[PDB]
């Protein structure tokens, strides 16, 4: 998934309101940011296929 | 413009005028003409696009067995019905008055046009009184009453350079070929008065004032501009959508913000 790129990011938005409002920074580090969360919330030896 | 047709039955370059226009085991195909990328004046445009007919004849026509006065489709700018005489019919002079008025279309008999996925046809100032009528094509029918009328020889009617005179009658004939042999296909149209050349010229179809190229088609100036329409410049992430705009931020439809011709 396209995870912190500022010129091909997603866009989560409502309607009535329709500002996106999911803003991506080339600057950040998603994929790492989940590596260490989970990480953190559990043991890495742990295959989970899903 | 006929890609297929017989082997010529005599080489020899006709002498009856016409009588019926009739290429035997003609076949029609569409073609996709098309002239390289570029910032051109008009003039070599258009030698450009006869130039690429040209090609698209020798490609598959030629060694097809098409007489080589069968190219269906020409952009010309001559004028051809100037110069003619009420009387005899003909072109005076015994040649075209070769002066670029605007751009025009020279069709044969079975032999079309097609501008309905192209705007090169805002470039030779060719536009349909309907812009918005799905499907611009010139056809040979949409071309009625436009016939190019035929070339008084100079040979038979001879006595505009002798014998102190300028003036003959009945003597008149049409060149039905030309110099190098190839024939102009000079022909009795079906109100059998002075021989035409089955050719139907679109501007000669145009300045007729009755009807079809004019209730049709449109003669405007050939606008060399490119023919483009309006340019969108759009701001997605500085300005609220207007009204009647989604906020599509990550994609090129983006609410248009600015409004400005090309």
């Amino acid at each position: 998934l396209y995870h912190d790129s500022g010129v091909c990011s997603g866009t989560l938005n409502s309607e009535r309101s329709g500002m996106n409002v999911v803003v991506e920074l080339p600057d950040r580090n998603t994929e790492l940011s989940y590596q260490y969360m989970l990480a953190d919330m559990m043991s890495r030896h742990h295959y989970f296929a899903l | 413009m006929m890609w297929k047709r017989d082997p010529p039955t005599s080489t020899a370059p006709p002498s009856a005028v016409g009588s019926g226009y009739s290429v035997p085991g003609a076949q029609y195909k569409w073609y996709d003409l098309t002239v390289p990328e570029g910032n051109y004046a008009l003039c070599e445009l258009i030698d450009l696009l006869n130039e690429g007919i040209v090609q698209l004849y020798l490609s598959e026509g030629r060694q097809n067995n098409v007489q080589k006065s069968d190219i269906g489709v020409k952009f010309d700018t001559r004028n051809f019905g100037l110069l003619r005489d009420p009387v005899t019919g003909l072109v005076t002079p015994g040649t075209y008055v070769y002066k670029g008025y605007h751009p025009d279309i020279v069709l044969l008999p079975g032999c079309a046009i097609d501008f309905t996925y192209s705007r090169l046809s805002l470039l030779l100032g060719i536009g349909k009184r309907e812009p918005y009528s799905k499907g611009f094509v010139i056809t040979y029918e949409d071309l009625q009453g436009g016939d190019i009328p035929a070339l008084l020889d100079l040979d038979s009617v001879d006595v505009n350079d002798a014998d102190g005179e300028v003036i003959e009658l009945d003597n008149a004939a049409p060149l039905l070929h030309d110099s190098a042999g190839v024939s102009y296909n000079v022909i009795y149209d079906q109100v059998t008065g002075k021989p035409v050349t089955a050719y139907r010229s679109w501007m000669l179809a145009y300045n007729v004032p009755n009807s079809q190229a004019n209730q049709t088609t449109l003669l405007t100036v050939p606008d060399m501009a490119g023919g483009i329409g309006a340019m969108y410049t759009s701001l997605p992430d500085t300005f609220i959508a207007p009204t009647g705009f989604k906020e599509d931020n990550t994609t090129n439809l983006c609410p248009v913000v600015g409004m400005n011709l090309f």
